[PDB]
């Protein structure tokens, strides 16, 4: 409904590129989007740390679903809200271990995940959308992407130097 | 105005524009004994601080504010504290001379030349030291940037806890990070950055400094650190066994009560000066009272968090002096001779038993430790063997790891510059064959030797040391604006010896680190044939 | 202008053979001249007897038959000159004449009562003869008489079995034997008996180590030499004889239970029969060579010279820089360096390979695997393979060479260390590889002096000629009056920084030694450090 990306045939990507010396390193994160599609199968939104880092986050499509696994340095644990081509939007937030998730109103999930675990997605390096190089690319329409004070698709729109598109990728106007 | 006025949220308060002995700098409009907490006096004992209530009218804020409850006449660990510190002890009892239970109070320097912030935390122990010992006014007056100076709970009244909830200790740390949330609220006020805050401390005061970089409570607080002299691991830096000392010191008070809330309160309901007098004496190389695993301030030991990589990337600057154990080679300190074989060992023996005590492994140690450090070109020579000796706990406590935290922290892509020291001011006490020793970098820090000899140090200094003490501040300066110690100003004399050095990173595989001295130079792995024996070898023996 | 004398034995007649070189005269040579009975039939495994007498004139002028040794039969690389497998047919030129009876040794004589130099050969316990060396520059330069031989090697020379039945240890035998003659025949040659001295490298270096404390050697020679080569090393003498020797027994065909009959076994079975056979040892170790038998050797060496029991003789030590070539051959041919792993995995063999304690293996295996590793370029690989080289050269040769150094000094001996540097740029040898052992050898003898050779294919220079003139010099003189500067202050006689440096004893609190090479000067230590790593902390680790 928003800022509209639309991923055409094959689709692509837009790429973000945090500057080296500025990574952030957040406990909690806040993860928000708008997608419409009707894939069975796919991954929506990817985003791992630099090299040699294992933590990552991913929210993806599983059996048409729309389930969000993730890493902080100890294990992977994932939730998922158990898409119609539609405008859903999809809010995504963490305190470190602590993961919760709803889509629009339906009532909120969240995980409490047990035992001693890291609580810092350490040294975030770039953010990938729509599976492009995950063997999965996403082809839909997403508007409202959001992460922690940070709209890319916006700034996608301000056509910044950090920012790369690739792949079949159309913008509405 | 000569005696401006400022405001903050809790009010106004009352400063002055005091002018520096120099004639190249400009004033500082200073700040002393500003309040930032309620004074925990009765039940709050024990307590986290909680923000003060605010005053009416203005407050003037031009006095030295109380020192915090300390003793001098007693059995301090002399092991950690710097050497000026103990040389001119009295010296420094005349800073510590107002002791009162409402010690939590900061102080500040802005001058006139957003302005940077700088925050500096004191301590050569857990159990000693006042902010106020330090004068800020020429670090400001030479940057353009905002010292920062703060009193805080010391001692039993700080470090104080059962294990249980109640008691968790760790108090000290909890006001130290109030009034960074104080100074998160206050500062813009004055005219510097919220966004540019730097904490900066040495010793006793670098350990806590990497707390809070461990913190969960500091996550916003500030962008940048500073540390030098022991981060977080050294055998000193953290308490494990609080229990057993509380236990002891409510003995030895009076009432101890099986039960630690029963046994609270009672020392709730005694008075704080007969606590500072009792005497408890820890383990050597051990701290009787300090920060402990609790789950709040520091959730597991700092080596399991460090390993992991729990930490919010913040720029940090890490360094050690040359020889920095001078006080543990003491009693041939002053022979003519050197150490003798019958006393080199018997000192090995002993560090080794206090630290690495095991019976089932002692002599691998032993021995092993006895070849590493003993230069055999002159193994008979006897005077060279007190360098080593100095050589091997410096080692062990400061360098070793300060480098695992350098490591550590560049694995995960975290701007860290790495810096040694090895010039050092003629002091009369210090011995000739002495170097670059404990405690011999805060004054240039803060510039003392750009207003002289003073009675912390009364060593004088040549002209060419105060060039040098303005490089390094320079550095420090920097580095508080951008973090690249070299970017914002050019180093200048204002010959020059740091004119074409450029400092790099310390990058995990090419160990590169900044050589400061007489002669700045670029080297790249700091005494890498000792660190690694302390760091990859001396763990394999110990199954 | 053929040369004749009248030894104790007979007359016997020479060849004044000339040389290429001009400041160096013509030198007279006897060739082959026998000092012992030839050890055929029960003879062999005996004690050397005295030679027969000849009537007229011996016509000893031609070089004698080789000892029995299968040269292509699979042997140790590691312990043998790098030369010696590089130019195998070289030595297979000179090795073909192979005659159990082969006690016999070849003289030299000057021309213009002077020193005698006895030369020991064999880089191992069963290689190598007395024609492999044309010895002959040295003694118009020295104008002393250079002496080689040849004796009887492992099978023939020191087959034991812990009994009277095998005593091995007969090389030795053989080595005293040819002292002794040359005591009361070198007599009336112009040699001087109160100079008579001896040397070798290698196994040679290990059998006069072994000579110095023999009571058999009361007397006779005065100083030694010993280049590249201790008594202590893990090769220096073997410790299972019985074990090899039952094996080889079962390998020949008749392993009696007895002894007695298992050595009528080897005494009726033909030379090339034996020797062509064989056996295995463990790495590192020697299959047949001198052994504890109370007669040559009353105990282990290591053991005597703590007691000090022996008549202090003036020696010579050195250690060449590299000398573990061979020990680094399958990595050696890697464009990269060697792999972490790789040289874990070659320091993991090294370790069990020499000690295997049950007490604690990973303690030494990490001690050692943190020490030999230069942190400054961990992940240098290169720098890796010389260490490994390094590591093994002290051990094998420096360390125990510093050792025996050091207990003969604290006996007031007159002892002079050196360690040799300079190396031939030969071809086949690596660039980047350094002296080898037994490099020294050829500028020993002067090779260079006389123009390359089949032993050695260098391209030398005037550099290296030279080199080998002040290296004679200094062994020459050391041969005169036990001073490397006594006799000749040192001359080119051809910017030469040879004559201001000055030997000095070794003195075991100063460790002063001569650095051999292009540069030399003295210095206080050779790795202090890794010397006392070896001989301190090690054995602490029980
Ligand atoms: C996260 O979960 C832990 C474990 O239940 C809990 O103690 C903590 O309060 C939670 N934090 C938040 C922000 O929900
Ligand atoms: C502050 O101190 C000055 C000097 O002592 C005095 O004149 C003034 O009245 C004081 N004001 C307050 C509010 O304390
Ligand atoms: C100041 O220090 C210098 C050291 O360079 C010394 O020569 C001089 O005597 C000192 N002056 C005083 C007054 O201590
Ligand atoms: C043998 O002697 C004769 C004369 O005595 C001499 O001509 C001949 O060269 C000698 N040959 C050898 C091999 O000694
Ligand atoms: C040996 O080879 C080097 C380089 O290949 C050459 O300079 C030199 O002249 C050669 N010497 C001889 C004697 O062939
Ligand atoms: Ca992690």
């Amino acid at each position: 409904a928003g800022t509209t990306y639309i991923f055409s045939k094959g689709g692509g990507q837009i790429t973000y590129k945090w500057p080296p010396n500025d990574r952030p390193s957040t406990r909690a994160d806040r993860l928000a989007i708008g997608f419409s599609t009707v894939q069975k199968e796919a991954v929506l939104v990817r985003v791992d740390s630099s090299s040699g880092l294992g933590d990552y986050l991913e929210l993806h499509i599983h059996q048409g679903k729309i389930g969000v696994k993730f890493n902080v340095g100890t294990d992977d644990i994932a939730i998922e809200e158990s898409n119609d081509g539609k405008y859903h939007v999809v809010r995504f937030t963490r305190s470190g271990g602590n993961a919760t998730l709803q889509v629009d109103s339906w009532p909120v999930i969240e995980r409490y995940p047990a035992g001693r675990q890291l609580t810092i997605f350490n040294s975030q390096a770039t953010i990938i959308i729509g599976g492009k190089e995950q063997g999965q690319p996403f082809q839909g329409q997403l508007s409202g992407l959001y992460y922690n004070g940070l709209k890319v698709l916006n700034m996608a729109a301000e056509n910044d130097a950090n920012i790369a598109i690739v792949g079949n990728v159309r913008l509405v106007g | 105005e000569r005696f401006p006025v400022v405001n903050t949220a809790y009010g106004r308060v009352r400063g002055v524009r005091r002018e520096l002995n120099n004639e190249i700098l400009g004033p500082v409009v200073q700040f002393l004994g500003v309040p930032y907490a309620t004074p925990p006096l009765g039940a709050r004992r024990f307590q986290p601080p909680e923000a003060p209530a605010s005053w009416p009218g203005v407050r003037n804020a031009t006095t030295l504010p109380p020192a915090c409850p300390q003793n001098l006449h007693g059995a301090l660990p002399a092991i950690m504290l710097p050497v000026w510190f103990t040389d001119n002890l009295e010296a420094a009892a005349t800073y510590v001379q107002n002791q009162s239970e409402d010690c939590l109070y900061l102080n500040l320097y802005v001058p006139t030349e957003k302005k940077p912030v700088m925050l500096f935390l004191h301590g050569g122990s857990y159990m000693e030291g006042t902010g106020n010992m330090f004068d800020g006014s020429v670090l400001a007056a030479y940057g353009n940037v905002i010292v920062v100076t703060l009193n805080y709970r010391l001692g039993v009244l700080g470090f104080l806890s059962t294990g249980d909830q109640a008691a968790k200790g760790n108090y000290g740390l909890l006001d130290q990070i109030q009034a960074l949330r104080w100074l998160s609220e206050n500062i813009a006020h004055f005219g510097g950055d919220p966004e540019r805050i730097t904490i900066f401390g040495s010793g006793a005061g670098a350990s806590c400094v990497n707390l809070l970089i461990l913190s969960h409570h500091s996550e916003g607080l500030f962008q940048k650190a500073i540390a030098q002299s022991g981060t977080a691991i050294s055998s000193w830096s953290v308490n494990y066994q609080p229990l057993k000392y509380t236990r002891l010191l409510a003995a030895k008070v009076g009432c101890d009560r099986e039960d630690s809330t029963e046994a609270v309160e009672c020392l709730r309901r005694k008075s704080s000066r007969e606590l500072v007098d009792q005497d408890v004496q820890p383990a050597r190389y051990h701290i009787a009272f300090g920060p402990v695993v609790d789950g709040d301030v520091v959730p597991d030991d700092p080596e399991i968090l460090m390993q992991q990589g729990e930490f919010l990337n913040y720029d940090m600057l890490i360094g050690v002096n040359q020889g920095e154990g001078l006080k543990f080679v003491e009693d041939s300190a002053e022979s003519e001779d050197g150490v003798s074989a019958s006393a080199f060992d018997f000192t090995v023996s002993n560090f080794v038993d206090n630290l690495y005590g095991y019976p089932e492994g002692k002599d691998v140690l032993r021995e092993t430790i006895k070849f590493m450090y003993t230069d055999w070109a002159d193994r008979d020579n006897g005077e060279m063997r007190r360098k080593t000796l100095l050589a091997l706990f410096t080692d062990h406590q400061w360098v070793a790891p300060a480098v695992a935290t350098a490591k550590l922290h560049a694995d995960y892509q975290s701007p860290v510059y790495f810096y040694t020291f090895y010039h050092h001011c003629q002091a009369e006490g210090r011995p000739e064959w002495a170097d670059a020793a404990h405690g011999d970098e805060l004054p240039y820090v803060f510039g003392v030797p750009m207003v002289g000899a003073t009675d912390l140090f009364p060593c004088n200094f040549s002209k060419n040391d105060v060039m040098l003490s303005a490089v390094v501040m320079t550095y420090w300066t920097n580095f508080a604006k951008t973090g690249d110690p070299n970017q914002p100003v050019p180093q200048d004399t204002k010959p020059n010896r740091f004119e074409e050095v450029v400092w790099s990173k310390f990058n995990s595989k090419e160990k590169q680190y900044l050589h400061i001295g007489l002669k700045p130079r670029v080297r790249d792995n700091y005494r890498a044939n000792k660190v690694a024996f302390w760091l990859e070898l001396v763990p394999h023996l110990h199954n």
